[PDB]
RNA sequence: GAAGACAUUGUCAGGUGGGGAGUUUGGCUGGGGCGGCACAUCUGUUAAACGAUAACGCAGAUGUCCUAAGGGGGGCUCAUG
RNA sequence: UUGACAUUGUGAAGAGACAUAGAGGGUGUAGAAUAAGUGGGAGCUUCGGCGCCAGUGAAAUACCACUACCUUUAUAGUUUC
RNA sequence: UUGACCUCAAAUCAGGUAGGAGUACCCGCUGAACUUAAGCAUAUCAAUAAGCGGAGGAAAAGAAACCAACCGGGAUUGC
């Protein structure tokens, strides 16, 4: 919402994926790859925390 | 300029006025200038840290620490200014108690060009982060004359929080003088400050045990 | 010969660029795959 | 292309140009048709006399309002003094400018004079009956010559007093140059509490 | 506004005795009559206002006539047109108040 | 709206100071191409004159008053008849309406130095050649 | 001047160049004729000091390619807190400007300054951008 | 029936755009190309004891550095053995 | 292809951002306690009490102000989504 | 039911009018490049050639929302 870019994705939702079902959502976004980026990022993440860990 | 030079002299007699005449106090009272920097990030803009050194003084007395060699201790001696030696650095032994009671003890360190090497060595990383590290001092140069010159130190370093203060001078001092003194650091500011006078959130003028009084 | 295609011309019969073309291509670039989310053949 | 000690030459002519020249061949018959025209008009009109009465009116600019000439046409307020009416006048052949304004006396009462004149040495023909017939002259302007004002006499006695007309000139541009800033310090001074 | 007799200054000129002449009837085109001021007042109670006249009584009403003649400034074309209009919207503020 | 540049894909054959294709503007008025058409339409009238009465985002709309020259109420009416006259077909055509003289500019005035008794007639006249049988 | 023109033929190996507005180090050089007659073509590739990432550009060598000017300066760790390093400098100058390194050199520095040795780190200027490329200890002047 | 003040349309503005348009793509040179710069300069020599004097002749150099390594004064004498 | 303005009217809700009027708020551990930070400060006191030396803690405590971040009400408010 | 009004039609209805040609000159639209710049892209050629629409014996313009700054001039056109 307040963050930017939002907006654009929201259009872009709205006009092709309206009719469609999340199983369909996400074979299409493992197809894509979509979703092992979102997984890798959150991978990241709690690898800094890890970090932070080992050094204590 | 968005601050003028009268108004300046008008806040600045107002000032006076309630710190002499209407409520003195027995401590000497400093007059300090709080800003606030505005559409600014710590994280990602450039840290602006800078130096001036303001003519007349505005704390004379404040507790000073030389950390010197043997011609700087005897020199020191001369000055009046106390000091440890190398020897007494190594005996402390890098314990956090005393040097933290020593950091808590003097404001400002002065130090020599050769030991400015292991001052770190010897005692660690928490004058980094109290922020009072020693200054370079040489051979050629005159110890009191330094301390003078740290005593009318003004430093502004961005760090972490968008806000600032330093202290102009004393209330004691004469009002152009004071007047002065004040036009000179924000200009200073100003100067350090990228896209200058319009980052300014607020300047803020005031006593020792005085309210304040704000310029733009 | 390249005047009557994007592929035409060499001295061997290559591509030359990527086969994949963009949605946003004008007449006369779309040729060969276009807007293609992945190539090759899974398995 | 650049050459010897020569001037710098500005000839335009890179366009086509030979499509357009005109070469007045046609000069002297044009005269002569010219001519024709005029006398077969004088013929049409044959009483009179082949343009209209013009006044007299000084030259715009400063380069020539030494000079006086002719203009297009006489006042509405010329002709209320002269003593007619500007449709009576136009049809009796006084040329009428409604657009011009009287604003020199002079030049008002030499307009004036002007339309008298011509009102005494016209002859109007009754609009019916006999036609005195009257041998036109073609030139109501040459008939009316427009005259140079005298405006001195040849000789005169000095009267000298002491401003050689150079520091007059001076002093003059200078007070043009620095007055607008001498109000400006009199309102200032004005509003100096 | 008399001529000075010299080439130079401030009234320079030759003098000329002058004669003033009978004022033009097109110099008063812009002159307003009873009648149009009436058709002029009754269509304007007839119509009422425009949206951004609407407008700029509300940006008089809260921003200000500086504020209200900078937009009127932006609406139409020059700054007089903008005053001009900006003290027409305060009288018409003056005459709803008192009605 | 503009009028776009009528050429094969926007394909001009000439130097870049030329290739321009989306924002031309043609240099006659709407108004103009109006009552030409309108002209077409009835070529037995004449037109008079036009006046805007709405538009909106696609087109703009005009009222074209028209006069029949073989009528008797404007074969006589002295005040009208000058319409009869064969110099005067097609004036919204040759530009001789009253927007066509705006598009034209023809005006009195130092701002109508290019065009003011015809912009063709003028650039004739000042780019004319003039040699006299005595040579100036 | 922040930067300064060379010619592609006079630039070699282990030499920096600006490619796309970004100070890059180059790794590899090519030059291929382009026809039997005309001239060579020099082929570039190159790293990124700052990013790491990979760049490469194909020019004629008679083209004039821009070079930036890079500094490398030696200081002495005093904290690491918060993000940012604060050095010392020759004649006790301190900045504290520099942030820190976020790969492994920058873990590993952690890891050294948390168990206590004194070390040298080696920081980089070019155009007008500032970072951290090495640091080592200080064998001798305990 | 559907859709609905959203599409569409008009005008500006940013991106993309060899699909297309227009144009360019140095010189010297024991032919041109590659190489080099003899393309703006400096020292010694070729150079023929005034001056001038060529070659892709020979041996080299320049696109900097210096608040003193500038200016004035005083004192002293260097390499080497 | 994307945005703005016009075509373009009629109605309801829900969020968000500014202006300027005012309110309250901050708990790893250790430390007498709930430490948002800064900067001044050795005396301020209204209690003759609180700080200061001293304890602990990265950061120390009175007495002053400033700046963020939060929550929080209101305007014939300004607005965006 | 009847008679109006408004708007829109139909007639081999009564009477008219337009088209096409010519196009030297005239009034508009549209619109290049060769060329010159010793290269070339703005520029120039040129507000031209080609193309399209529309007149007359001339056409167009024309009786100031003008020029001026002077002691002011006074529709248009042409030299
Ligand atoms: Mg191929
Ligand atoms: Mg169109």
């Amino acid at each position: 919402s307040n963050v930017r870019g939002k907006r654009g994705k929201l259009k872009k939702i709205q006009k092709k994926y309206a009719d469609q079902d999340e199983t369909e959502r996400l074979l299409r976004l493992e197809a894509l790859g979509t979703l092992k980026g979102i997984e890798k990022q959150q991978q990241r993440k709690k690898e800094e925390i890890m970090k932070r860990e080992v050094r204590e | 300029s968005k601050i003028t030079s009268s108004q300046v002299r008008e806040h600045v007699k107002e000032l006076l006025k309630y710190s002499n005449e209407t409520k003195k106090r027995n401590f000497l009272e400093t007059v300090e200038l709080q800003v606030g920097l505005k559409n600014y990030d710590p994280q990602r803009d450039k840290r602006f840290s800078g130096s001036l050194k303001l003519p007349n003084c505005p704390r004379p007395n404040m507790s000073i620490c030389i950390f010197g060699d043997a011609f700087d201790v005897d020199r020191a001696k001369s000055c009046g200014v106390d000091a440890m030696s190398v020897d007494d650095l190594k005996k402390l032994n890098k314990n956090k108690k005393l040097i933290k009671k020593l950091s808590k003890k003097y404001n400002a360190f002065i130090a020599s060009e050769v030991l400015i090497k292991q001052v770190p060595r010897l005692l660690g990383p928490q004058l980094s982060k109290a922020g009072k590290f020693p200054t370079p001092v040489s051979h050629n140069d005159d110890l009191y004359g330094k301390v003078t010159d740290v005593r009318s130190t003004i430093k502004f370093q961005l760090k972490k929080v968008l806000c600032l203060a330093v202290a102009v001078g004393n209330v004691e001092m004469e009002e152009d003088v004071l007047v002065n003194q004040i036009l000179m650091s924000v200009n200073f500011f100003v100067s350090l400050l990228k896209k200058n006078w319009q980052n300014v959130g607020s300047l803020v003028v005031k006593s020792s045990m005085g309210p304040a009084f704000r310029l733009y | 010969n390249p005047v009557d295609h994007p592929h035409g011309g060499g001295n061997h019969q290559h591509i030359g660029k990527a086969s994949t073309i963009s949605r946003g291509a004008v007449s006369g670039q779309k040729a060969g795959l276009i807007a293609a989310r992945r190539t090759g053949l899974l398995r | 292309a650049i050459s010897k000690n020569l001037p710098i030459l500005k000839n335009h002519f890179r366009k086509h140009w030979q499509e357009r020249v005109k070469v007045h061949f046609d000069q002297a018959g044009k005269k002569v048709s010219r001519r024709n025209a005029r006398a077969t008009r004088a013929a049409k009109i044959a009483p009179r006399p082949l343009d209209l009465l013009r006044p007299v009116v000084r030259a715009p600019t400063v380069k020539y309002n030494r000079k006086v000439r002719a203009g297009r046409g006489f006042t509405l307020a010329e002709v209320k003094a002269a003593g007619l009416t500007a449709a009576y006048a136009r049809t009796i052949g006084i040329a009428v400018d409604h657009r011009r304004q009287n604003r020199n006396q002079e030049i008002f009462d030499a307009n004036v004079q002007r339309l008298k004149e011509y009102q005494s040495k016209i002859i109007v023909f009754p609009r019916n009956g006999k036609a005195p017939e009257a041998e036109q002259v073609l030139s109501a302007a040459a008939t009316f010559p427009i005259a140079q004002p005298a405006t001195d006499v040849e000789a005169r006695a000095v009267q000298d007093n002491g401003e050689s007309a150079f520091r007059t000139l001076r002093l003059a541009r200078s007070e043009k140059k620095f007055r607008g800033i001498r109000e400006k310090r009199a309102r200032e001074k004005a509003e100096a509490e | 506004t008399v001529k000075t007799g010299i080439a130079i200054g401030l009234n320079k000129g030759k003098k000329v005795t002058s004669m003033t002449p009978a004022p033009k009837i097109s110099y008063k085109k812009g002159a307003a009559s009873n009648r149009t001021k009436f058709v002029r007042s009754l269509v304007r109670e007839i119509a009422g206002l425009s949206p951004y006249e609407r407008r700029l009584i509300d940006l008089i009403r809260n921003s200000g006539e500086k504020r209200a003649r900078k937009v009127a400034k932006k609406r139409l074309g020059s700054f007089t047109r903008a005053k001009a209009k900006v003290e027409e919207m305060n009288n018409i503020i003056a005459a709803s108040r008192r009605h | 709206g503009n009028r776009k540049r009528p050429v094969p894909k926007g394909a001009t054959y000439g130097k870049p100071t030329n290739q321009g294709v989306n924002e031309l503007k043609y240099q006659r008025s709407l108004r103009a191409t109006a009552e030409e058409r309108v002209g077409r339409r009835a070529a037995n009238l004449r037109v008079l004159n036009s006046y805007w009465v709405n538009q909106d985002s696609t087109y703009k709309y005009f009222e074209v008053i028209l006069v029949d020259p073989q009528h008797k109420a404007i074969r006589r009416d002295a005040r009208y008849n000058w319409i009869c006259d064969p110099v005067h077909k097609h004036r919204e055509a040759r530009g001789l309406t009253a927007t066509g003289k705006k598009s034209r500019g023809i005006n009195k005035g130092h701002k109508f130095n290019n065009t003011k008794a015809g912009r063709r007639k003028t650039w004739k006249r000042q780019n004319t050649l003039s040699l006299w049988r005595y040579r100036k | 001047s922040a930067t300064y023109p060379m010619q592609c033929s006079a630039l070699r190996k282990n030499g920096f160049v600006v490619i796309k507005s970004r100070p890059c180090k180059i790794v590899d050089m090519s030059t291929s004729k382009t026809g039997k007659h005309g001239h060579a073509k020099v082929h570039l590739v190159a790293i990124d000091i700052f990013t790491g990432k990979k760049l490469e550009d194909l020019s004629p060598s008679t083209h004039n390619m821009e070079v930036p000017v890079v500094k490398r300066n030696e200081y002495q760790l005093l904290d690491i807190d918060d993000g940012f390093l604060s050095l010392m400098n020759m004649d006790g100058d301190t900045k504290d400007d520099v942030k820190a390194p976020e790969g492994e050199l920058g873990d590993s520095l952690q890891t050294a300054f948390d168990e206590g040795k004194d070390l040298m780190v080696t920081i980089i200027s070019a155009m007008g951008e500032e970072a951290a490329i090495s640091f080592k200890e200080a064998a001798r002047t305990d």
